[PDB]
C-alpha cells in the first residue's frame, strides 16, 4: 500500500471514529479521494467519492473531510457491522492509474460476550468404510474470537492429530472456529467416548459422543 | 436494479502460463461502462491492474504494463483481462469493477470557469461582452478516479501443486442426543486442493440456518472444511470444487 493508513483503530458501540489517509501533493494533495470499506467474507463497497460525497446508499455516519496531504473517513454511532477493513485511493498522475492506501482494521469494543455454540460429529460410515474416522468439531457465535479446544477419549488428553482453525469473523461480528480429529477405525471403536472441550472466557463448554451409540 | 457485475476464469493456473479472467456486466441502464480490475493478495493491500473505458482506451498501472491486457466485447457486455508469465506472487482475488474516469479543469483562487459570463476561456475574471476584456490564465488537470461498483471477486491460485477433488462424508449430529428438538446434519469436505469449494444445501432452497466454515489447511498438505444446517424432507450438500470440474451432491441421512 501506498497511502499512509494506521493499520489498527478501535472504537466503542455509538461512539465517533476517525480514520486517516496520508499521500503526497501529486495523489492525496489533489483531491478526489475515495474510501472503500471490506466486511469479510464479503465484496467490497465503496463509501466516499470527491473527498466528501457519500456514494448511493451509504448512511450519514459516514462522512470524510480532506486537509492538503490528510484526507479523513469519520463513522459516527458505531454499530458492530461497522467491524470490517477501510481503504483510501486515489488517481495517481492519471485518471485510469490508482494508488491505494495500506488500510485500517476498525475494531467496535463494548460488544456483549456471546458463548460458544458447540456441535460435535462423529464419524461418517461411508469414511469408516475406508479406516479413517475424522472427528468434527463446530463452534460458532462466541465473542469475543478466542477459543482452545482439549480433546478426550476416556479422561485422557488428545494432543496427536488434532488440527484446530483460527477463529474467523462471521457477518455478525460473532466468531466461527472448527476442531479436526484425525483417528484410524480401530481407534474411534477402541474407545468409550470421545469430547470436545471448548473454552471461553474461563467457560468451558463440553460435547459427547460414545462410539457404542454413533456406529 | 444497477449493474451487477461476475467475474469468471481459472481458479488454479500454473507458474508461467497466460491469466485470462473475463468480466459480464448485466442490469446497466446503459448502452457501456467503463470497467477496470482490481487483485489483493492474502495479507496485503488493494492493488489496480488496469481499465478500459467506452470510446475503448485502455489505461495500466504502470508497474505492470507489460505484462497485461484488456479487451472489450460489447456484443456479449464483457471485459478480458490477460497478465501473462503469472507467478505465484500473482495468486489473489481478482475483482472487476465500474470506475468513474474524468480530468477537470482545475482554476486558481478567485478564478471562474465555465460559459456563465467568456465562453472560450479556461479560468476568467471581469474585474464584459469579449474575451479580451477578461483577466484569465491556463487550467491545470486534476485527475478523479473511483470504482462506483464492485464485482464478488474471484480466487485465483498460481501453483506447480496437483489438483485433488474432494470427498464428502454426510455428518449427523443424532447419535449425541437421540431427543432432542432439533437435529443437526453437515458434510465434511474432505482433502481438496486448491481452495475454493462452494457448499449450498438443497440446491440454494436451504438457506437459513446454514453455516459453512472456512477450510483448515491439514498435516496431509490438503484442505478441509464443514458446513452444518439446524433443523427442527430430505437433506443433499452441494459441493463444487471449480479447479476439479467436480460436483457431489451428498444425500444426508437426518434420528
Amino acid at each position: 500500500g501506498v497511502l499512509t493508513q494506521p493499520s489498527s483503530v478501535s472504537g466503542s458501540l455509538g461512539q465517533r471514529v476517525s480514520i486517516t489517509c496520508s499521500g503526497s501533493s501529486s495523489n492525496v494533495g489533489r483531491g478526489y479521494v475515495s474510501w472503500y470499506q471490506m466486511t469479510p467474507g464479503s465484496a467490497p463497497r465503496t463509501l466516499i467519492y470527491g473527498d466528501t460525497n457519500r456514494a448511493s446508499g451509504v448512511p450519514d455516519r459516514f462522512s470524510a473531510s480532506r486537509s492538503g496531504n490528510t484526507a479523513t473517513l469519520t463513522i459516527s454511532s458505531l454499530q458492530a457491522e461497522d467491524e470490517a477493513d477501510y481503504f483510501c485511493a486515489s488517481a495517481e498522475g492519471s485518471s485510469s492509474n490508482a494508488v491505494f492506501g495500506s488500510g485500517t482494521t476498525l475494531t467496535v469494543l463494548g460488544q456483549p460476550k456471546s458463548p460458544p455454540s458447540v456441535t460435535l460429529f462423529p464419524p461418517s460410515t461411508e469414511e469408516l468404510n475406508g479406516n479413517k474416522a475424522t472427528l468434527v468439531c463446530l463452534i460458532s457465535d462466541f465473542y469475543p474470537g478466542s477459543v482452545t479446544v482439549v480433546w478426550k477419549a476416556d479422561g485422557s488428553t488428545i494432543t496427536r492429530n488434532v488440527e484446530t482453525t483460527r477463529a474467523s469473523k462471521q457477518s455478525n461480528s460473532k466468531y466461527a472456529a472448527s476442531s479436526y480429529l484425525s483417528l484410524t477405525s480401530s481407534d474411534w471403536k477402541s474407545k468409550g467416548s470421545y469430547s470436545c472441550e471448548v473454552t471461553h472466557e474461563g467457560s468451558t463448554v463440553t460435547k459427547t459422543v460414545k462410539p457404542s451409540e454413533c456406529s | 436494479a444497477q449493474v451487477q457485475l461476475r467475474e469468471s476464469g481459472p481458479s488454479l493456473v500454473k507458474p508461467s502460463q497466460t491469466l485470462s479472467l473475463t468480466c459480464t456486466a448485466s442490469g446497466s441502464s446503459l448502452s457501456d461502462e467503463a470497467v477496470g480490475w482490481v487483485r489483493q493478495a492474502p495479507g496485503k493491500s488493494l492493488e489496480w491492474l488496469g481499465s478500459i473505458d467506452t470510446g475503448g482506451n485502455t489505461g495500466y498501472n504502470p508497474n505492470l504494463k507489460t505484462r497485461l491486457s484488456i479487451t472489450k466485447d460489447n456484443s456479449k457486455s464483457q471485459v478480458s483481462l490477460s497478465m501473462s508469465s503469472v507467478t505465484p506472487e500473482d495468486s489473489a482475488t481478482y475483482f472487476c469493477a465500474t470506475v468513474h474516469q474524468e480530468t477537470h479543469q482545475t482554476c486558481p483562487d478567485g478564478y471562474n470557469s465555465g460559459d456563465d459570463c467568456c465562453g472560450t476561456l479556461d479560468c476568467w475574471r471581469c474585474d464584459c461582452r469579449a474575451s479580451t476584456d477578461y483577466r484569465s490564465v491556463t487550467a491545470t488537470y486534476t485527475y478523479e478516479w473511483y470504482i462506483d461498483t464492485w464485482g464478488q471477486g474471484l480466487l485465483v491460485t498460481v501453483s506447480s501443486a496437483s489438483t485433488t477433488a474432494p470427498k464428502v462424508y454426510p455428518l449427523s449430529s443424532c447419535c449425541g442426543d437421540k431427543s432432542s428438538s432439533t437435529v443437526t446434519l453437515g458434510c465434511l469436505v474432505s482433502s481438496y486442493m486448491p481452495e475454493p469449494v462452494t457448499v449450498t444445501w438443497n440446491s440454494g432452497a436451504l438457506k437459513s440456518g446454514v453455516h459453512t466454515f472456512p477450510a483448515v489447511l491439514q498435516s496431509s498438505g490438503l484442505y478441509s472444511l464443514s458446513s452444518m444446517v439446524t433443523v427442527p424432507q430430505t437433506f443433499t450438500c452441494n459441493v463444487a470444487h471449480p479447479a476439479s470440474s467436480t460436483k457431489v451432491d451428498k444425500a444426508v441421512d437426518p434420528c
